[PDB]
């Protein structure tokens, strides 16, 4: 019969980094297997249609890479612009909305990500290894994730479910408290403290990303992996695969076609296997990215375009709201969450017996300071008086175990007396 | 022509392709030199995606047009307090 | 032939120390230990706050408490006898090894 | 060639296990660390715990 | 105008088994392709990475 009711809360901002796409590569099979050697092109021609399969696969990959960014970001059917206002009940949004000063629409946290995520590339170019540019430039992504962030602020959960309807910011945060149990009077009587806690949380996040051992190691792991596999694909042109030598011109200038062919063929069968292995690795890794870009789309559709009730999905704690930010080949989420604190022991009771009939709480628990009994909401200590208003009578107080003799005050009879 | 600055589109190998190696339709993007398309100042949801924000489509007595893809219309919700 | 099988980082005696701390928080704290500092609450008085989440009001629980206990216990017993049966449902786990 | 085939099979099967170990994490985060309202996710019937 | 209201409940326990991991294997490529044969190690060396 001992309960613990929190008495003071804490609004905390987390962060979550998700890969969305990866560099769109494409290899020219003939130019790599034996390039600039017409004496080998004919030989490779008869070897089958591998040269086109290992280009159709890398085209499907580079197409779904363009599709993932459409899926994740392009969820608004319009482009909202935040009005020039600051009357956000004291909430400060400078660190996430785009600034007028900088030439681009990059916000003060999106730039901290670009300046944190970081010859041979020419050699890859000479070997037919091309890296295509994405369909959506890094200046168009910022025009979605700043229209997904001026709708949440000024419309709420409505802009993603029809025509956007404005609503004062304070008066929507109180309709997000009212979704996780705490009543609105909790917000409207703690508004200044909530603003001055949310702002501090944003500041600490900005200082956290700028720190070393960056949590964005997930995003720079993709680039490292996709730049390490492709470097092996070039390192492996130095292996002769048991032939006379590893330079095709050497073989061509040391041997006549009858004996040259039987060596070229143990080159052409050595480079093609390497290319097939590279294509398979790309297929598997692209499947991983596809899996992790349909979780980012879900988190954007739920944590941002509404409010979530799935525990430990949109950040630790009760989820209040979220904000999306772009990042190189990735998306960053700032889950703003509600966390209780400063518990305080109390003595409870299942049901209260006034006139033999057992009264029960409607929304909350019964709590006693040792002498008096009150009924309180469950995520905040806000005691009230046990009236016949917020307790619904049910049955006879002989069956429930733990019933406590007490008195329930009816509002009608005392005021009616005159 | 992917990732080729437009000066290098020659030499004069075959004139049927030299027609597509020169003209007034020669256009430059961040993905290379696109030839045979008319560069307009409209904006659309794009049909054939070139790349780097440029997309091409067929329309008006008709031809291929290469425009800058459009994200959507504007809006400004009347947010008061 | 150079084929090695490495041991896992988490031994099978450390797993049991998580899944017995994930099971003494649910019993004594509920949905709270995974969303901040754990707050105790009588077990009965939390099951009635799980009925009140699926529609049935609390007076349903507090007036049927003994029957609910004697049904939950029987269900646990039947599960224990079910796993011990042959044609085990854990065929998913021994398919990976196979 | 045999070794490469074995490695590819391991890669694919490990992808399956990765997929099925991010559903177990979700079910542990929702069905256990709270209560679910998603129908026929935490077992048939209305989910209690 | 005919409804059907349940009058007595039943608390049931199900079970669900989920794979989480699999055995961590590792093969020594040289020791398998041609092991204990120094006359083959050099030949394999040039065959690539
Ligand atoms: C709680 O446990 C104490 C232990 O002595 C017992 O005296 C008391 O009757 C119990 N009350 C309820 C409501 O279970
Ligand atoms: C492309 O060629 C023009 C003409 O010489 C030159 O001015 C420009 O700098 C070149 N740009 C690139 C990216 O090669
Ligand atoms: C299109 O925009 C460019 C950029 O300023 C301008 O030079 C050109 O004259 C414009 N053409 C038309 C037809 O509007």
């Amino acid at each position: 019969n001992s309960i613990a009711i929190p008495t003071n809360f804490t609004i905390s901002v987390t962060t979550e980094i998700l890969p969305v796409s990866m560099t769109k590569t494409s290899v020219d099979c003939t130019m790599y297997i034996c390039g600039d050697s017409t004496e080998c092109s004919n030989l490779l021609l008869q070897y089958g249609s591998f040269c086109t399969q290992l280009n159709r696969a890398l085209t499907g990959i580079a197409v779904e890479q363009d599709k993932n960014t459409q899926e994740v970001f392009a969820q608004v059917k319009q482009i909202y612009k935040t009005p020039p206002i600051k009357d956000f009940g004291g909430f400060n949004f400078s660190q996430i909305l785009p600034d007028p000063s900088k030439p681009s629409k990059r916000s003060f946290i999106e730039d901290l990500l670009f300046n944190k995520v970081t010859d041979l590339i020419c050699a890859q170019k000479f070997n037919g290894l091309t890296v295509l540019p994405p369909l959506l430039t890094d200046e168009m992504i910022a025009q979605y994730t700043s229209a997904l962030l001026a709708g949440t602020i000024t419309s709420g959960w409505t802009f993603g479910a029809g025509a956007a309807l404005q609503i004062p910011f304070a008066m929507q945060m109180a309709y997000r408290f009212n979704g996780i149990g705490v009543t609105q009077n909790v917000l409207y009587e703690n508004q200044k403290l909530i603003a001055n806690q949310f702002n501090s949380a944003i500041g600490k996040i900005q200082d956290s990303l700028s720190s070393t051992a960056s949590a964005l190691g997930k995003l720079q792991d993709v680039v490292n992996q996709n730049a390490q596999a492709l470097n092996t694909l070039v390192k492996q042109l130095s292996s002769n695969f048991g032939a006379i030598s590893s330079v095709l011109n050497d073989i061509l200038s040391r041997l006549d076609p009858p004996e040259a062919e039987v060596q070229i063929d143990r080159l052409i069968t050595g480079r093609l296997q390497s290319l097939q292995t590279y294509v398979t690795q790309q297929l598997i890794r692209a499947a991983e990215i596809r899996a992790s870009a349909n979780l980012a789309a879900t988190k954007m559709s739920e944590c941002v375009l509404g409010q979530s009730k799935r525990v430990d999905f949109c950040g630790k704690g009760y989820h209040l709201m979220s904000f999306p930010q772009s990042a190189p080949h990735g998306v960053v989420f700032l889950h703003v969450t509600y966390v209780p604190a400063q518990e305080k022991n109390f003595t409870t009771a299942p049901a209260i017996c006034h006139d033999g009939k057992a009264h029960f709480p409607r929304e909350g628990v019964f709590v006693s300071n040792g002498t008096h009994w009150f009924v309180t909401q469950r995520n905040f200590y806000e005691p009230q008086i046990i009236t016949t208003d917020n307790t619904f009578v049910s049955g006879n107080c002989d069956v429930v175990i733990g019933i406590v003799n007490n008195t329930v005050y009816d509002p009608l009879q005392p005021e009616l007396d005159s | 022509y992917q990732d080729v600055n437009c000066t290098e589109v020659p030499d004069q190998l075959t004139p049927t392709w030299r027609v597509y190696s020169t003209g007034s339709n020669v256009f430059q993007t961040r993905a290379g030199c696109l030839i045979g398309a008319e560069h307009v100042n409209n904006s659309y949801e794009c049909d054939i995606p070139i790349g780097a924000g440029i997309c091409a489509s067929y329309q008006t007595s008709q031809s291929i047009i290469a425009y800058t893809m459009s994200l959507g219309a504007e809006n400004s919700v009347a947010y008061s307090n």
